[PDB]
């Protein structure tokens, strides 16, 4: 399923005459002509995370992608034909998933990500930093295992935007399989989204503390969140196995007052990423009169908007509550 | 359940549009996009046939409704389309269909030409759609082969329990306008099936009638 | 309307197996079941169509052909949800009989096609055929169904059958199919294709106007043909058994 | 070490002496500049491909005949200039030299517009040129004095906007260094819209009233949200005149339960540094597809500053008002 038309993935065999061991050279690399080529080739992908400090702006080293290595025996690595081939297979995916991310990014300018070289990329967040790169090969940190994970899941994106290629290819052939980088690549998109959902999470919580819990007693905030042939069915139950994961994130809080009267008026306010990096923000808050008058019901994109909205929401009630 | 009503006027001048979309103007909220509509009768070219069988088909295609053709003979209904976009997949999938279909008057007019023929035909071009409070008015200017031939007004809405209000007060506003030869239709086709586009063009042929 | 460029075959059951092998090793995918009932629709005799001009042979008439997809659950009999729903199945399709009898058919009464001839001329190695096709999507009325509706256009039923195969999605737009047909009537079910499995190969192509189209389809559909030498012989099959003219009967089956 | 054909060579630099009146270092230096650009040829062959400016952003046309190598950059860019570079044999010094064929970079001084070493550094070139140009057309927009000057990042233009009534905030828009299209930090969907429109701009006038557009209608647009988050605006009314009160902007807002025909009318001026509001009470009917003003007051027109303006006087207005 695989559309990197720049290499074909094909290696000859040649027996070594001074070992009288078995070989492989594959097409593209055909510059490199000595026993060095395992080391000359072995590249790796590698996610550094670093902090960013609130004392200066220097961002410090806090997490780096373990690279395990199962090359070890060297030995028996030269030698054993299979673990060539898993090699090699690592390195075409690495390079396959490098130019996809490359691809990628290159529409992410607008949002704070951009590309230092040929091989890494930099993206950046209000309090962190990461950088992912291509590198040859010529103390546990806090964040190691979260670079692990970030490479783990950018394969399994990979993954997946490869059995979506063949799903559809298989499902009708007149369809010019020609992938659309706004919609059909999508790897950095939710772990982005991921994040950033979380940052507006925590700032709009801020500001209802700060605007509603701080000044107003009482009030319950209430979080949730709102969702023939084998072969085809085979691939449709693991593709929608990713939904959680591939799907946008939302967020809801519901806010009930304490009101006398029997009058409560209830503040839903649900928060969605329509394009993974955007947000915004849904405000219903309906007064005391009628279950289905819905006093306002507005959208914000704005957060000092927000703010400057859920002022005027606590005076009103304030004024409300004098009167 | 949305509901739908067809007014036509025979007697309208071509500036009764205007007026009406004027004197409705205080509580006019939005504008959208313009539409049309085509209207086809087809003839019967047999001679041997019992006296109970109708002799026409009545063929309304909706424009703004996805390209949609509708049939209709006799209180019986048929709904075909023509884009690529509406065709189910498992008809795409088995080899029912090669994927590219035609509309159904090109096969009326082309291959059962012996025993269909074309008798007249009905043009609405350039309507304009107004929407009022939790209802949408639809206004087009009909064209036969010699000229104008008259106004048509097409009412939907979400919210069937203030239909009938609704209806009445866009009768009187024609009232104040003077249009008093007016006829208007709000019929089902099927009092168990409820299907929107066949009921619709069920009034459109109740409406155009002569 | 499309102008289908097709080429046909037959093979005997004996090495169906053994085909199915090689059509993966070259097209690079897995075969898909699939299944469809089509229903042939003719002229009223009742009525009299002077409208046909005899002195200059405007139109003659012709054929009407429905089809539809059917479920699986009505193909499968008792003995046989232990498998799974792949091509398989097809090894035990060789009888006669089969699960979908006379009665529910005609308790089920789509897509309308209506076709021509092949083109004349020997210098044709393809068969190239047009088809005019419609779909139908929903109706309603007093009387709602297919029969009352093609009753009303002015035709009636002539037969039916029920075909079962596989799908091959090659480059190109290439379609190849393997098929086993199942004529149905009363008096019961009788399989024309007896111990084998009919063979279809086809492209379409939307504008009959394009040329350069037609000829990169035609170089496709024999180098396809070129590709399969020595085991299955692909062949253009007789310009007068496509004909579905009523005035003359016969049927390609 | 390239594989010279050294016994063609001997015959033809024979032939060439013993023909010759010189003659053989013409050719030669003729030879080494053809195999100069053709390997430049051949490098800018070798990093598009995979260059950071694949994407539409250089084109290269060699011409051996004439020996010379046209340079085509930023194709989406019509602020009056075509970005052109020819790279060619300079007569004076005999020498390949690559010269950035614009005006705005004829008249500009302290910055060199030909460039040797071009084999070496042709990448740092590239760059040198980009930025150059993007610094001039900065400069260009400081010159006209709508966007003010950062003094924390030299690229990076800030631009004032009232986010409310009182605010007045600045934004950030940056320049591409590969493609030029100028971009927000965060844009919003009408910010992002805006920036599309200054992107395909042509004229500097046409920036400018761009520019004055976004700051009406963004003031247009916070205003109208205000009104609708308590008022039913309308958008369909069209005035022949604008209303006798620098940009103008009508706004006609009523609700259900007032008498008809009887709209709030808002005319909102905006000048350079300062916005006012002209609220003011009319009626307007429509007859045979015209607006008729059919009647508007004048001895009760309430001139309001931009800031002053908030929900408690909006609320108070309502009740006042009918």
């Amino acid at each position: 399923g695989s559309t990197y038309k720049h290499d074909r993935g094909i290696a000859n065999i040649r027996n070594n005459i001074e070992s009288q061991n078995l070989d492989l050279i594959p097409h593209s690399s055909s510059v490199f002509k000595g026993t060095d080529f395992v080391h000359s080739v072995k590249k790796f992908l590698r996610v550094r995370i670093f902090t960013k400090i609130e004392s200066e702006d220097d961002y410090i080293l806090s997490g780096e992608s373990v690279m395990d290595r199962d090359s070890e025996s060297e030995e028996a690595e030269t030698k054993d034909i299979r673990k060539q081939i898993q090699l090699l297979k690592k390195i075409i995916f690495e390079k396959e998933l490098m130019y996809q991310i490359k691809k990628e990014c290159a529409l992410l300018i607008s949002y704070g990500v951009s590309i230092e070289n040929e091989n890494k990329v930099i993206i950046e967040l209000p309090n962190e930093k990461f950088e992912i790169e291509l590198l040859s090969l010529d103390l546990p940190k806090i964040n190691d295992k979260r670079a692990n994970l970030m490479l783990v899941m950018l394969r399994l994106l990979l993954v997946v935007i490869f059995k979506k290629t063949l799903r559809s290819r298989i499902s009708s052939p007149h369809g010019l399989i020609n992938l659309n980088v706004d919609d059909d690549i999508l790897i950095i998109r939710p772990i982005l989204g991921k994040v950033r959902f979380a940052n507006y999470k925590l700032l709009l919580k801020k500001i209802i503390k700060d605007y509603v819990l701080d000044i107003v007693p009482g009030s319950s905030i209430t979080e949730t969140e709102v969702e023939d042939d084998e072969n085809i069915t085979k691939l449709n139950k693991e593709i929608r196995a990713f939904d959680k994961l591939l799907n946008i994130p939302r967020r809801e809080l519901k806010i009930n007052l304490p009101l006398t009267e029997h009058k409560s008026p209830n503040l839903s306010l649900m928060l969605e990423s329509p394009n993974y990096c955007n947000a915004l923000i849904h405000i219903k808050f309906s007064a005391g009169t009628e279950a289905n008058a819905v006093s306002f019901d507005t959208t914000f994109s704005d957060f000092k908007e927000v703010e400057d909205f859920l002022h005027f929401i606590v005076a009103e009630y304030i004024q409300q509550k004098k009167v | 359940m949305g509901k739908s009503a067809v007014i036509f006027v025979e007697r309208a001048t071509p500036a009764t549009l205007t007026e009406l979309k004027d004197a409705l103007s205080n509580s006019i909220l939005s504008v959208r996009d313009p539409w049309s509509i085509d209207f086809r009768t087809y003839r019967c070219s047999i001679k041997n046939l019992p006296a109970d069988v109708s002799k026409l088909m009545y063929s309304i295609t909706f424009h703004h409704h996805g390209r949609q053709t509708v049939l209709i003979k006799d209180n019986s209904a048929m709904v075909t389309t023509a884009a690529a976009a509406d065709i189910p997949p498992a008809l795409v999938f088995n080899g029912s269909s090669t994927g590219v279909p035609e509309s159904i008057d090109t096969i009326l007019s082309s291959k059962l030409s012996n025993i269909w023929m074309q008798r007249q035909l009905i043009k609405g071009d350039a309507g304009e759609t107004l929407i009022l409070d939790g209802l949408t008015v639809r206004l087009v200017n009909l064209f036969s082969s010699t000229g104008f031939k008259g106004l048509l007004i097409e009412l939907q809405a979400d919210e069937a329990g203030e239909f009938e209000t609704k209806i009445a007060g866009i009768e009187g506003h024609l009232a104040e306008i003077r249009a008093k030869e007016y006829k208007t239709s709000s019929d089902s086709l099927g009092p168990d099936t409820s299907n929107e586009i066949c009921d619709l063009a069920y009034q459109y042929v109740r409406a155009l009638e002569l | 309307m499309v102008q289908q460029l097709s080429l046909f075959g037959s093979i005997g059951d004996d090495g169906y197996d053994l085909l199915i092998s090689t059509l993966t090793t070259i097209s690079g995918n897995p075969p898909l079941l699939y299944n469809s009932l089509c229903t042939v629709w003719k002229p009223n005799p009742s009525y009299d169509v002077e409208n046909v001009n005899s002195r200059n042979q405007l139109v003659e008439p012709n054929r009407i052909k429905l089809s539809k997809e059917v479920p699986f659950s009505y193909l499968i009999d008792e003995t046989m949800m232990d498998k799974p729903l792949n091509f398989r199945i097809l090894k035990s399709f060789t009888n006669d009989k089969i699960p979908l009898n006379y009665a529910m058919t005609r308790n089920i009464l789509w897509s309308l096609q209506i076709s021509d001839i092949p083109a004349a001329g020997n210098n044709r190695s393809v068969s190239m055929q047009t088809i005019a096709e419609t779909i139908i999507l929903s109706s309603a009325g007093k009387n709602s169904s297919v029969s009352s509706l093609m009753n009303g256009l002015g035709y009636v039923f002539e037969f039916q059958y029920l075909t079962i195969g596989v799908k091959f999605f090659m480059k190109h737009g290439l379609i190849l199919e393997l098929q086993k047909i199942w004529q149905i009537e009363e008096a019961g079910n009788s399989q024309i294709t007896s111990g084998g499995f009919l063979l279809k190969a086809y492209i379409n192509v939307s504008r009959g106007t394009d040329i350069d189209r037609i000829n990169y389809t035609e170089t496709a559909l024999m180098n396809l043909k070129k590709e399969l030498q020595g085991y299955i012989e692909l062949s253009v099959p007789d310009r007068q058994s496509m004909d579905s003219r009523v005035a003359h009967g016969n049927i390609l089956i | 070490n390239l594989p010279l054909n050294k016994p063609r060579l001997e015959k033809l630099i024979n032939e060439i002496l013993l023909k010759s009146n010189l003659s053989l270092y013409n050719f030669l230096h003729k030879y080494v500049l053809t195999l100069q650009l053709y390997m430049v040829h051949r490098e800018f062959l070798k990093l598009a491909n995979g260059g950071k400016f694949s994407k539409s952003n250089l084109i290269h046309n060699y011409d051996s005949k004439k020996s010379t190598i046209t340079v085509r950059y930023w194709l989406n860019g019509k602020m009056d200039s075509k970005g052109k570079i020819t790279i060619g044999i300079q007569r004076t010094t005999e020498s390949l030299i690559l010269k950035w064929d614009n005006q705005s970079a004829s008249r500009a001084k302290n910055m060199p517009v030909i460039y040797n070493n071009i084999v070496s550094n042709i990448e740092g070139i590239l760059d040198e040129i980009m930025f150059n140009h993007a610094r001039i057309i900065r400069s260009e927009l400081l010159a006209r004095d709508i966007f003010q000057e950062d003094e924390e990042n030299s690229d990076v233009l800030l631009f004032q906007l009232p986010t409310t009534c009182v605010s007045m905030a600045p934004i950030q828009l940056k320049i591409d260094l590969l493609s030029g299209q100028f971009y927000f930090r965060n844009p919003t969907p009408l910010l992002s819209n805006y920036a599309s429109k200054i992107n395909r701009a042509e004229g500097p006038e046409e920036l400018a009233r761009i520019l004055q557009q976004l700051k009406l209608d963004k003031i247009i647009h916070v205003l109208t949200t205000m009104f609708e988050n308590t008022w039913s605006c309308s958008r369909i009314i069209k005035i022949d005149k604008p209303i006798r009160t620098l940009l103008q902007r009508d706004l006609f807002i009523r609700l259900p339960h007032w008498p008809l025909n009887w709209y709030l009318i808002l005319s909102i001026i905006s000048s350079k540094t300062s916005c006012v509001v002209e609220k003011r009470i009319g009626k307007i009917v429509s007859q045979r597809g015209k607006w008729n003003l059919k009647y508007l007051d004048n001895s009760n027109v309430m001139t309001v500053k931009l800031e002053s303006i908030t929900y408690q006087k909006i609320m108070i207005l309502q009740r006042t008002i009918l």
